[PDB]
RNA sequence: AGACCAAUGCCAUGUACGUCGCACUCGGAAGAC
């Protein structure tokens, strides 16, 4: 039974680099395995650079997301990152 | 037919998409209504996004890799449509802000409210 | 301060560098007491 750590569905990692955002991400992309939810969302604000390359990189890459897609009319447009879970 | 140059207008009410060589030879277009956005709905940017990849995939099978993108005129779609460019796979090399800015002009219409 | 000091088989001994960046839009009709 997995009860005891508890599970978001939303990511916040305004200004962080780019270390410190794979470590928080792969985290944040690994709680939900034992308690799975459809997607995620993640937004930032801006920043001074293309991080999203690498971060979808990973996200394509990760072993528990069976796929990372867009977002719709309700998602700031087809710019935001969406990880599609299993 | 390697590199080609794809201009969008964005205005209030529409947003065209249309590719063409740096000759100036067009090759393929799209549009709002050529999907079957008939209303006010030509407007949301969620249509010149549709618009972006559909000259897209009217663009590849002629085999051309590298773009870059003239906008004109002011509109929801000057941000959808240029990055679904490279969400449908594509690279567009530079981003080109000309629109018609006549020193003086013609004189232009009436207000809207008289 | 002032006695005694003759000698150390062969090789090669390294490794070692050329560092940085993430993402949201402008607006019908409405008369009179």
């Amino acid at each position: 039974k997995g009860k005891d750590y508890h599970v978001s569905l939303e990511l916040d990692l305004r200004g962080e680099r780019y270390e410190n955002a794979l470590s928080r991400v792969e985290k944040y992309l690994d709680d939900a395995v034992l308690a799975g939810y459809p997607r995620v969302s993640i937004i930032h604000g801006k920043g001074t650079g293309a991080l999203r390359k690498g971060v979808q990189d990973l996200l394509k890459n990760h072993r528990s997301v069976k796929s990372s897609r867009f977002g719709e009319a309700g998602e700031g447009g087809s710019g935001v990152t969406v990880v599609e879970l299993k | 037919i390697e590199s080609g140059i794809a201009h969008i207008r964005s205005t209030f009410n529409n947003t065209i998409v249309t590719i063409t060589d740096t000759h100036g030879n067009a090759i393929s277009w799209s549009s709002a209504g050529a999907l079957g956005f008939r209303g006010s709905r030509k407007s949301t940017p969620f249509a010149a996004q549709m618009a972006a990849e559909t000259a897209a995939k009217g663009s590849i099978e002629h085999g051309l890799k590298t773009l870059e993108v003239t906008v004109k005129g002011p509109g929801s779609g000057r941000e959808a449509a240029i990055r679904a460019l490279q969400a449908a796979g594509l690279e567009v090399t530079a981003i080109r802000d000309v629109t018609p800015v006549p020193h003086n002009g013609c004189r232009p219409p009436k207000r809207r409210r008289v």
